[PDB]
């Protein structure tokens, strides 16, 4: 994402918020029913030798959505919740148990 | 693909298909008696 001018390269997205298109201002919200789960998704880190960045790393770039027998109520989220006893997730990517 | 690492239409449907099983129900216990 890059919400901002004169930028030398643009933040790679935190985990829970993830990108598909190209050239986006901003973050696509993870819509509840899905997660999205990252390690290197961490903004370069511009050394103050050189004032140059580096390290950067992208994120998510799919939806990822949420498996079998497993939702997600809350959207913005990294990991993917199981469902309750006594109710059941059928297919992947359910909203709601 | 193997994944990640970890209004006005719907209730007067919904009734109706509550209602369709109040129908189905009364018809399953009038065939059984």
């Amino acid at each position: 994402f890059n919400d901002e001018f004169s930028q030398p390269v643009c933040k790679a997205c935190w985990s829970g918020s993830f990108a598909s298109k190209r050239g986006l201002p901003t973050c696509e919200i993870a819509q509840p029913g899905t997660f999205t789960n990252v390690a290197a998704a961490a903004n370069a880190t511009f050394n103050t030798a050189t004032l140059i960045p580096t390290g950067l790393v992208k994120g998510a770039q799919a939806p990822t959505p949420c498996g079998m027998g497993y939702f997600q109520s809350s959207a913005e989220t990294t990991t993917c919740t199981a469902c309750a006893v006594g109710t059941y997730a059928d297919q992947a990517g359910l909203a709601a148990c | 693909g193997g994944g990640v690492n970890q209004i006005l239409s719907l209730m007067e449907d919904e009734d109706a298909e509550a209602a369709q099983e109040e129908q189905a129900i009364v018809d399953v216990d009038a065939e059984m008696q």
